[PDB]
RNA sequence: UGCUAGGUGACCCAAUACGGGCAUCGGGCAAAACUCGCGUAGGAUUAGCGAGCUGGGUCGCUUUUUUUUUUCAGCGGCCCAUGGCUUAUCCUUAGCCUGUCUUAACGGUACUAGGCCACGGUGGCACUGAAAAGGGGCCACGGUUCUUAUGAACCCAGCAGUGUUGAAUUUUGGACAAUCGCUUGAACGGCGGAUCCAGAUGCUGCUUACAAA
């Protein structure tokens, strides 16, 4: 009942165990009988596929950590790290947000880089319910302003309004006011949109909700007249 | 005449019945089955196919069965 | 990917709305060895009432704080002005 | 090759009397064990077997065993019932260390019988403990308890019937067994054939009326019995379906009588009444007198029937059982007039 | 059956279930008729045969 | 064992309200498979059976499961009793019976439809299935094609159709509508060279000058 969701861990790391060296043992056997009988054709569908059935390599005993240490090792590219570390998220390890995650979008350096760090973030948070979204979103408002992108930040409340996440009335603000800063105003508004379809209270709009404003009458008047209109709409 | 037999095999059945579907001048089915094995083979679960229990169920000696579900142009000019 | 979600109520959208069909989800039993056959465990809810103690899986409303009925119709009437743009 | 280590393997087990020596495998099946043990009619045989393949015995092989022993009790003209005892004592730790792990309730159902066909008529004992492990084990599931057969479940109330001591039948695993059976049986009532309602009603019966958890037991075998016994007053009569034997109707309402005895008009007894009437040389005298005493103790008077009794009563000889036949049938003459 | 609509998909799914229904009671009745059947089938070979009377005949010609 | 109806569901699908599939149980009747009693072409220019040629014991002969009672065989291994048959074996012809024709009958012999068996170019063998293979699996043979020759592909005694031989042998037709089968829970659904309809062609039963209502 609840005891089979412990269970299915547990016996599947027997039988994950299991498997291990039972594929193994026989894949030393096939190779015993492969070049007999010619067996290297079809020995290689088991030397593959049973070798690659769920996860191929293992769940560490130690969990790994000194792997993420040669992972979060600040020499290592982005992408060496990011395949790392999307291995040990095929792995089922559970990971800590600020010390793995966080050097990992420090080592992100443009815009998909980013959302790849998102996608691996949110495999994070689907792993870790198998959530710390707080200062995760102060180290990506610190590389918005860094490397000038805005999207993954939607991206980002998107990507928790899809299984219902909630962060911070301060995340959204620190968000709204990286939006101020960069100047996309689209992105702001979409971000107070999402913030509001949380069921949290319109952030206090008189302030940030000005500060759009100002940034969208330099800007264009005309999305302008459309916020305008849109202010009592969420009853600004 | 089980599911193994073709329609004119030997069959261990003694009778689909007396039977002409061809209309005859007035009351224009033919006379029905002969009779007491007929009710023999169908209490032992030897089944109809469907016309003969629209036949079966026609003469009243068993209730008739509903046969549409829904209707779609059905072609008549496929002869 | 997974199923796990224990306890949500959701309906599908070939449902009839006003029929009032909709599941409470009792537990995951899943084949993690084979990935296509997997099987859903349900207090079934019909026109309210329980019955028992693929494509189109519809996301309705979760209650408990979260993001409640009456919250969404509200939101949606603001995402309708989002829309509106 | 190595038949001759096979052969040092079997004489280290067995003398060299044995023909199961030269048959000797080391990786034989269950299936060819069941047919070998099938195939001897001697306790030496059998004994053989034993030592020679007591590891490899799941319950299958010790329920086909227990027959063997009834078939040589009446067939193979040497017995010795204290050999018997004794192997039926080595046959108890093979049960717990195996079909105590690994019983399905076709196996201990079938090993039950076999135990309960050794102590038929034409004494053999076993721990009662094991007996009631072995019932509870059996019904530890619901779901195989659900897809289980008629046939299994009044076969199963048979042999609880003929194993037991009348002491324990107001133990709690037997009332835990009579509970699942209960859950199970009365959903798929219309499954039965009669002959497992008689035996159903009739250990419903015997083991029924034996603070509060136990006079709702009884309620609820209560509710049993007058379901059940309903059951088989509506199978009488109905034409369509196999008729049930007017043994089968008798020995029921018996159970009824048992039951209304130990708790202290159905159409049940009417029905009863009619086969027995129509039908009496077919039915042992026995039956038909504890169904008097059903008569009895409803006080409902069966007037061609009672006839009818009268004239079997006549018909009896004179001898120490028969004799008492007729004075216990007599007795409940005097009781009904 | 039918998928995402609310109009004249229930008129399909009203005959659908109606027509099944009405196959059911026809399965019922079909039941009871032939339980009818087979009870005056047993009633007539149960109400004369093992009678007397091929004793009477047989010990008649065993008499002859 | 296989079908159909029932009754069950801590299952799956459908449901403005309820039925299907799916698992299991049991009632009905049923096939299947084996056994034996008899029948059966001629040949002495086939007279002994080159063989376990028959029987008894022992095992192996791949499941318990409702009350007094219940579970084949040389089929293989071993001993053993030394017998078993003598139109026995061996040869060659030949699918068998009902049929059809004739005879007055008894009989004697080419078909109709249909009963059963056998076989699928030849031979050996296995999986699964309760039971085995005519367009299922593996190998060897014999054909037919192609290779840069190393090897692969195929097997109409299914339909039409081609070729030899023959005195002689048919349309490379239409269609699932009717059955009947297989299948599918919508849908008069899908398919079937079974069949049903048309052709060529012996036999037959039965009409036939047009005009006009």
């Amino acid at each position: 009942h609840l005891h089979e969701l412990q269970d299915l861990y547990r016996k599947r790391q027997k039988r994950m165990a299991a498997l291990r060296h039972g594929a193994q043992v026989e894949l030393e056997a096939r190779e015993a009988v492969a070049w007999k009988t010619g067996g290297r054709g079809r020995a290689v569908a088991a030397a593959a596929k049973a070798a690659l059935d769920a996860l191929p390599l293992p769940p560490p005993e130690d969990g790994g950590k000194a792997e993420l240490a040669a992972a979060l090792a600040a020499d290592t590219t982005f992408a060496a790290a990011h395949e790392a570390l999307t291995g040990l998220l095929r792995r089922g390890v559970v990971l800590d947000a600020a010390e793995h995650l966080a050097p990992l979008l420090r080592k992100a350096g443009d815009a998909g880089q980013l959302a790849s760090a998102l996608g691996v973030a949110a495999a994070n948070h689907l792993s870790q319910a198998a959530p710390r979204h707080g200062p995760l979103h102060a180290v990506l408002v610190q590389e918005c302003r860094r490397l000038k992108a805005a999207a993954p930040l939607v991206t980002l409340w998107e990507s928790l309004h899809e299984h219902g996440l909630a962060p911070e009335a301060a995340d959204a603000a620190a968000a709204v006011r990286a939006a101020v800063e960069l100047g996309d105003g689209g992105a702001a508004v979409r971000l107070l949109m999402l913030a509001c379809m949380y069921g949290e209270a319109p952030l206090a709009g008189a302030a940030e909700a000005g500060a759009v404003l100002q940034l969208l009458q330099q800007g264009n008047p005309d999305q302008a007249a459309q916020l305008r209109e849109l202010l009592p709409k969420l009853g600004l | 005449m089980e599911k193994r037999q073709a329609r004119n095999s030997g069959v261990r059945k003694e009778d689909v019945g007396w039977w002409d579907p061809n209309p005859a001048a007035d009351g224009n089915m033919h006379l029905g089955l002969n009779f007491d094995r007929l009710k023999y083979w169908l209490t032992a679960g030897a089944k109809p196919t469907d016309k003969v229990a629209e036949l079966l169920g026609h003469a009243g000696v068993l209730p008739k069965v509903p046969q549409p579900p829904h209707y779609n142009p059905r072609d008549p000019k496929d002869d | 990917l997974p199923n796990h979600g224990v306890g949500a109520i959701v309906t599908r959208d070939t449902w009839h709305p006003e029929s009032k069909k909709y599941w409470e989800v009792v537990e995951v039993a899943p084949s993690t060895a084979d990935p296509t056959k997997l099987s859903a465990w349900g207090y079934q809810y019909f026109k309210g009432e329980r019955q028992h103690p693929k494509y189109g899986w519809l996301l309705k409303e979760q209650p408990g704080a979260g993001l409640s009925a009456a919250v969404l119709q509200q939101l949606s009437e603001r995402q309708a002005a989002a829309q509106a743009a | 090759m190595r038949k001759r280590e096979l052969l040092n393997e079997a004489r280290a087990l067995v003398p060299e009397g044995s023909g199961w020596l030269e048959a000797y495998t080391r990786n034989i099946s269950p299936r060819q064990l069941t047919w070998r043990l099938g195939k001897r009619d001697s306790l030496a045989a059998m004994t053989e077997g034993w030592q020679l393949y007591q590891g490899k015995f799941d319950t299958v092989a010790m329920a086909a065993l227990l027959r063997r022993l009834r078939h040589a009790q009446l067939q193979d003209p040497g017995f010795d019932p204290l050999a018997a005892q004794r192997l039926l004592d080595d046959l108890v730790p093979r049960l717990r260390s195996v079909g105590l792990r690994f019983g399905k309730l076709r196996d201990i159902t079938a090993y039950l019988h076999a135990l309960a066909k050794l102590r038929s008529p034409a004494l053999l004992t076993q721990p009662d403990a094991l007996v009631l492990d072995l019932a509870v084990f059996a019904t530890r599931n619901r779901t195989e308890l659900l897809h289980a057969s008629p046939q299994r479940l009044a076969t199963l109330l048979w042999a609880l019937m003929r194993l037991l001591p009348p002491q324990l039948y107001g133990s709690e695993q037997l009332q835990v067994v009579l509970d699942r059976m209960a859950l199970a049986s009365l959903g798929r009532l219309q499954n039965f054939a009669p002959l497992d309602l008689r035996w159903a009603a009739l250990a419903f019966a015997t083991f029924g009326p034996h603070e509060d958890v136990t006079a709702r037991r009884q309620s609820r075998n209560a509710r049993v019995i007058k379901a059940l016994c309903d059951e088989l007053a509506a199978r009488s009569g109905n034409l369509a379906l196999p008729q049930p034997e007017p043994r089968d109707l008798a020995l029921a309402a018996h159970a009824l009588g048992l039951v209304a005895a130990a708790s202290s008009p159905p159409a049940l007894l009417v029905k009863a009444a009619g086969v027995a009437a129509r039908s009496l040389p077919a039915l042992s005298g026995e039956e038909a007198v504890g169904l008097v005493e059903t008569l009895a103790v409803w006080g409902l008077r069966q007037p061609a029937l009672l006839e009818a009794l009268r004239d079997a009563a006549g018909r009896w000889g004179e001898g120490e059982q028969a004799e008492a036949l007729r004075g216990r049938l007599q007795a409940a003459y005097t009781r009904l007039g | 059956t039918s998928n995402v609509m609310d109009e004249t998909r229930t008129k399909r799914i009203i005959d659908h279930f109606a027509y099944h229904k009405a196959r059911k009671q026809y399965r019922a009745s079909l039941h009871n008729l032939y339980s009818s059947w087979r009870a005056e089938l047993v009633a007539k070979q149960l109400a004369d045969p093992g009678a007397q009377r091929r004793l009477k005949a047989e010990e008649a010609r065993e008499e002859a």
